[PDB]
């Protein structure tokens, strides 16, 4: 199967991913304002698979923790999601076992949405309003499928975006882990056993999002 | 394959945006005959290696956008509408609103009664934005017309790189470029957002820190670059001299300057002349009256031959080095620390770090932008950076550098094509009214009786001759010399630049405008003035993408269309991924890119825009004559087209120049029409034409070398990631200047891990060498006169050494240095009603003005509204509340934005009072978005430094108040 190790140690809030996948996927743009952060769109939505979050954390000295956490649906090796929706219609909720992918398809409409939404330990899925159809990040499947990178994978320019083969990006995720434990000691993966998107993050996940780890 | 890729012709583009220049990939629909329906990064381009910030990746939604200009738009005066009209029509009623004006205001000769040849009715801005082809025949279309009041964006920021820099190492240029900052031990970010304004340059920056580097931001804000460095160091703003003369006094005091570096390369070893002295903050030959020195005071002591004097022993009390030492003894930790506002711990944490880098097996660098260039101050903060560089034997070295950020996409091309009223293509100055021939011209070239001084400037009347012959290549270069206009040589060199434009314009001096991909009404500081002061304009061309605050500043707020009489000509120009042509990026990289779709609607290139417009000029002219006819119909533009358009190739053939007959240059043959292979073998005798002289070797016979796409690498060139085969450099693909100085007197490199060149086997291998010469025979600075890193420069005007004169007039009073407390050489009211520092700045997502990323919705997206950036102390202060509207109102005017209270912002502690600084983007405008906000420059003041010619952006006094 395939994974991504995100470094945010090296993320710079750029918003390169968060462009990315709206120019491949030809998505179009929320009516956003801003009512005091740099973060916008606030949050996931039918329209939005990926928005980096903005946390501001106090420190002792100058400047602040500046936490930034480019939010995603993770592809659970064993999804919650597919469980709560196979409950109303096998098949909304598929398995791409060649990538790892967990892909909603258009049998989504049928589902219960906000169901398959509260089972998702990572607040992931969301629901269009008026067809009632789920949509989240499909790990650009079909670009993994014809031996491209993912669209935000690519986009990055820091080296906080990898993906390739579970092995090799579980053996990345443990050796920079070491190597960024050294200038943030409180570093950990998120939930690397149960996920396909291993975040690094710097300190306590919790402080990046509360729904940073299940 | 992918269905969305599949029937689209793949093409290869360079980013429209920053200075970085990251490789685009392109795919156009009907295989190239559609539209584009994806733009993505180039994974094959060794700068970006695929990755691309959201407006590289966001350019789909520029390119393809129905919001964009379809046709040539006309407004009548005090009308309140646009009339759609022709190409055709548009091109002939400008023409004609050109001759009319000209032919009324050409001056052949000045007051003093010397020849000038110019017009001073029309004035022209801009475009960075545009290729490199574009830039270079348009500024000629501009000279052959008689316009001397020719400006762009490179005015605003990096106006004092170049002076600072050329003084320093006899170049304008960033030294080095964006894959060499990984070979650095410890980056300097200083007067730089560089994660969100160069965003690429982080995998390079990110990349040093992987093999053991330090990064270092030392910035008035924590910003998203502060998030991913080692050391976050606040300095309050304009403290920077304070800052950089305590590190010199740090590395001298400590001697943990490279002796061997400084004795040969710098002036450390010159003796000063007698005359020289300082003290109470003034240098010797002050005239208290005129407020400006006498530079000759300053002059070094000469030998019988007019060489400067010099002690290898560096034991005379007159050697640059023991003056520098004196000059900078005052710059204290403790008194740093006070005005800086930096700790004490933390001054000695990132001097210790940074002079390490002194050791010939470490390098440092430092990346500065705005952040020095916008401050009265930029020059000899750039001044002082570049001396602490040559102390540290950093100059010349991988990992090393002065890298001064270019912002736009093609500043560095727009500057080298001579769009700045100074100087034509190849910074060969534009002729002032005493230079009366050209022999005259080529008199004020200084020369060298150092056999060590290659002095390369000597061979500037080659290039200026064959600059003439490229423009007018049946005429002598003497004869053709009188064709081209020319300042006046009594008048301030800053009142033919940007500011005094538009105080011209204010006073109705000016009948045309030319605004040519910018956007004035919203980047000019004092937008409120500068928009009044466009309707006292008759006509104005407004060339862009889009309908934007400039073109349509008749009607804009409290504007009525109605009283205003200024006739506008919107014509659309075509976006970067719509033409063929080059950019020259911050490296001095400049990349060949490709047409993917067809231009949209009926827009042009620039190039068919121009060109067609001059040649309405030409044939009208030459039907009804008029003012000096000669240079309009004489200028050779059949080498600027094919099949009926603007040819980008046949245009940067002629840029990098040929042989106009059969010729012997450097002891070897040349054919008639044959590619000039290098600036080397250009000549003042006719032979050769080129349009720049740096542009000599960039297109040769064997082939365009800015197309090259070849990863090809030695060893050494792979180690600092070189890339020589990756499209081309000026100087004659040097990508590393000064590359002389890395080396010993044997030509071993100081640092083997990293050498930049080396010699062996009686050759220099890995960079193209900047400079010609056996090992220890040549000075390495080949464009100085004198061939040394000039730590002392005795042709600033502030002095030859940096000295702190404080750049904020208002909450200072006391200079803790000298009793000099304000510049000495350069009138805020400092009205208490505005007690806050007011600061502009960008974000990530937007571009300048935003006439670009307010048009892409993603852009909106992220970035929707202006805000305003305060501390916790301010908004308690003020009881303003995160994502409360606020007013903030200057002198100059007023807005509204939404508040965002952050500990990223921190009062300043000025003489124990705590003082508050505002945050302002300055991206948005009236016109789109819906509730975007207007220009941060509403609030800006007009004047400020009277030697240079920039606005105070980075420090204004304003109030902020709740709504
Ligand atoms: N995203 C994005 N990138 C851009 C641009 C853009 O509009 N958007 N524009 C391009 C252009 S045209 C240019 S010239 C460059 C400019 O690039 P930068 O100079 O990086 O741009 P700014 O964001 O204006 O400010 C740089 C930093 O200077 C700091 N600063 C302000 N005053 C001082 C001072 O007195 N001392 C010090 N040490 N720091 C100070 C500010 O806090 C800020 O962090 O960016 C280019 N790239
Ligand atoms: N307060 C404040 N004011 C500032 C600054 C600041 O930091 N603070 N920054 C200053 C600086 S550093 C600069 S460079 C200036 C910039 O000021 P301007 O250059 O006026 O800024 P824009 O017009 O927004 O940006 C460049 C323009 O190029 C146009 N363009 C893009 N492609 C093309 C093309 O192919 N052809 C043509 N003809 N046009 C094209 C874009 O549409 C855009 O209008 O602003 C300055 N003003
Ligand atoms: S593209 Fe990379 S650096 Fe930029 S915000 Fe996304 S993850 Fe962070
Ligand atoms: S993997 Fe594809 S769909 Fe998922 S966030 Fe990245 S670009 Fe968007
Ligand atoms: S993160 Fe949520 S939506 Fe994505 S696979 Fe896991 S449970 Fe399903
Ligand atoms: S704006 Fe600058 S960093 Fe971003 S993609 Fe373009 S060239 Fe690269
Ligand atoms: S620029
Ligand atoms: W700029």
């Amino acid at each position: 199967g395939k994974m991504f190790f995100v470094d945010l140690s090296r993320c710079t809030a750029c918003r390169g991913c968060q462009i990315a996948c709206k120019q491949w996927k030809n998505l179009p743009a929320e009516e956003t304002r801003n009512t005091g952060s740099h973060q916008n769109p606030p949050d996931l939505s039918y329209v939005t698979l990926k928005t980096v979050r903005f946390t501001e954390k106090s420190r002792k000295g100058p400047g602040i923790d500046w936490l930034f956490f480019p939010e995603q649906c993770r592809h659970c090796v064993e999804p919650p999601c597919k469980g709560q929706a196979d409950v109303d219609l096998e098949g909304a909720v598929v398995k791409d076992e060649t990538t790892g992918a967990v892909l909603f398809t258009e049998l989504t409409a049928k589902v219960d949405g906000e169901s398959v939404r509260s089972a998702c330990p990572y607040d992931i899925p969301r629901i269009d309003p008026v067809t009632k159809r789920l949509s989240k990040c499909d790990m650009c499947n079909d670009r993994v499928q014809n031996g491209l990178l993912p669209a935000c994978v690519k986009t990055c320019p820091t080296g906080t975006m990898n993906f390739g083969d579970e092995q090799e990006m579980l053996a990345l995720a443990e050796k920079r882990l070491a190597e960024v434990k050294k200038t943030y000691p409180g570093a950990v993966l998120g939930d690397p056993n149960d996920v396909r998107v291993v975040y690094l993050f710097t300190r306590d996940p919790k402080d990046f999002y509360e729904h940073a780890v299940a | 394959e992918l269905q969305k890729l599949q029937w689209a012709k793949q093409t290869t583009s360079i980013c429209c945006y920053c200075a970085v220049g990251c490789g685009l990939i392109v795919h156009t629909a009907k295989d190239g005959q559609g539209r584009a329906v994806n733009v993505e990064g180039d994974p094959d381009h060794p700068i970006n290696e695929g990755s691309l910030c959201p407006k590289g990746a966001s350019i789909f939604q520029l390119g393809e956008n129905d919001q964009r200009g379809t046709q040539p738009l006309y407004r009548a005066p005090f009308s309140d509408t646009w009339k759609p009209v022709t190409w055709d029509f548009a091109l002939t009623e400008i023409a004609k609103r050109i001759k009319k004006t000209r032919d009324a205001s050409f001056t052949e000769k000045n007051a003093a009664g010397d020849l000038v040849n110019r017009t001073e009715a029309i004035a022209s801005f801009g475009s960075a934005a545009m290729d490199n082809e574009e830039c270079w025949a348009y500024g000629n279309i501009l000279r052959s017309l008689g316009l001397v009041y020719i400006e762009h964006q490179a005015r605003i920021x990096h106006s004092p790189t170049v002076p600072a820099l050329a003084e320093s190492f006899g170049r304008g240029a960033m030294t080095n470029h964006w894959n060499d900052l990984a070979n650095s031990d410890c980056i300097l970010i200083m007067g730089s957002n560089a994660a969100e304004n160069h965003p690429i340059a982080f995998k390079w920056v990110l990349r040093a820190k992987d093999k053991g580097a330090t990064l270092i931001h030392v910035d008035p804000r924590f910003t998203r670059t502060s998030a991913r460095c080692d050391v976050y160091a606040p300095i309050r703003s304009g403290a920077d001299i304070p800052f950089l003369g305590g590190l010199i006094k740090y590395i001298l005091d400590n001697k943990l300057y490279f002796t061997d570096y400084v004795r040969e390369y710098t002036n450390a070893s010159l003796i000063v002349g007698e005359k020289f002295s300082f003290k109470d903050g003034l240098f010797s030959g002050y005239d208290a009256a005129n407020k400006k020195y006498d530079k000759s005071m300053w002059a070094f002591e000469l030998d019988a031959n007019g060489v400067p004097k010099r002690d290898p022993a560096l034991k005379h009390p007159r050697c640059v080095i023991n003056l520098l030492k004196k000059h900078y003894e005052r710059y204290n930790l403790d008194k740093v620390a006070a005005i800086t506002g930096t700790s004490k711990e933390q001054l000695q944490q990132v001097y210790k770090a940074y002079a390490a880098t002194g050791k010939p097996d470490k390098a440092g660098t430092i990346m500065y932008a705005s952040g020095w260039t916008q401050h009265s101050v930029g020059v000899q903060n750039i001044r002082a950076m570049a001396m602490i560089q040559l102390l540290l034997g950093n100059i010349g070295v991988a990992g090393g550098g002065v890298n001064a950020l270019r912002g736009e996409s093609n500043v560095q091309g727009s500057t080298d094509q001579g769009l700045l009223a100074h100087i034509w293509p190849g910074y060969n100055p534009v002729p002032n009214s005493k230079a009366a021939t050209l022999e005259l011209y080529n008199a004020a070239t200084p020369q060298s009786k150092d056999p060590m001084s290659v002095n390369w400037w000597q061979n500037r009347p080659k290039y200026v001759a064959s600059y003439l012959k490229a423009l007018y290549p049946d005429e002598e270069p003497a004869a053709a010399y009188d064709y081209l206009p020319r300042i006046d040589a009594g008048r301030k060199l800053t009142d033919y630049f940007w500011l005094n434009i538009f105080e011209k314009m204010d006073k109705g001096e000016f009948k045309g405008l030319f605004a040519w991909g910018m956007n004035p009404a919203c980047g000019g500081a004092n937008a409120n003035k500068n928009r009044k002061a466009m309707g006292k304009l008759e006509w104005l061309v407004n060339v862009n993408l889009f309908e934007n605050e400039t073109s349509s500043f008749w009607k804009g707020p409290g504007m009525n269309p109605a009283e205003i009489g200024t006739e506008v000509f919107f014509l659309p120009c075509c976006v970067s991924i719509e033409k063929e042509g080059s950019v020259a990026n911050s490296g001095r990289w400049m990349q060949w890119r490709y047409r993917g779709p067809k231009p949209y609607a009926e827009t042009k290139p620039d190039g068919d825009i121009m060109l067609d417009m001059f040649k309405k000029v030409r044939e009208l002219y030459a039907k009804e004559g008029g003012a000096y006819p000669a240079p309009i119909a004489k200028l050779n533009i059949a080498d600027w087209e094919e099949h009926n358009e603007f040819s980008p190739t046949k245009v940067a053939k002629l840029m990098n120049g040929y042989f106009l007959k059969d010729t012997e240059v450097g002891g070897k043959q040349f054919k008639k029409g044959q590619q000039v292979p290098s600036f080397a073998f250009l000549t003042a005798d006719g032979s050769t034409c080129s349009g720049n002289w740096l542009h000599a070797g960039s297109f040769t016979d064997a082939g365009n070398l800015m197309a090259r796409r070849d990863k090809t690498q030695t060893p050494e060139q792979a180690r600092i990631g070189l890339f020589p085969n990756w499209s081309f450099c000026w100087p004659v693909n040097r990508r590393i200047l000064y590359n002389r100085a890395s080396v010993d007197k044997t030509g071993k490199p100081w640092n083997p891990a990293k050498a930049v060149i080396e010699w062996k086997d009686g050759k220099w291998v890995g960079d193209v060498v900047d400079g010609g010469g056996d090992p220890g025979t040549k000075h390495p600075f080949i464009m100085q006169t004198h061939g040394f890193g000039a730590l002392y420069g005795p042709g600033r005007e502030e002095g030859p050494f940096p000295e702190h004169y404080e750049p904020l007039e208002c909450p200072v009073s006391k200079n803790p240095f000298s009793k000099q407390l304000h510049n000495p050489v350069a009138k805020a009211v400092c009205d208490p009603r505005y007690p806050f520092i007011g600061t502009t700045y960008r974000v990530t997502e937007h571009w300048q003005t935003g006439l670009m990323t307010r048009r892409c919705a993603w852009l909106v997206e992220a970035e929707p509204q202006i805000f305003c950036e305060i501390s916790k102390e301010l908004a308690k202060l003020r009881g303003i509340g995160n994502g409360d509207t606020v007013k903030v109102s200057s002198l100059r005017g007023a807005l509204e934005a939404v508040a965002i209270v952050t500990e990223r912002i921190r009062p300043f502690k000025i003489e124990g009072v705590d003082v508050h600084m505002v945050g302002l983007p300055w991206h948005y405008g009236w016109m789109v978005p819906k509730n975007g906000g207007d220009t941060a420059n509403l609030l800006t003041p007009s004047a400020g430094d009277p030697n240079t010619g920039i606005p105070e952006t980075k420090a204004f006094m304003v109030d902020v108040r709740k709504v």
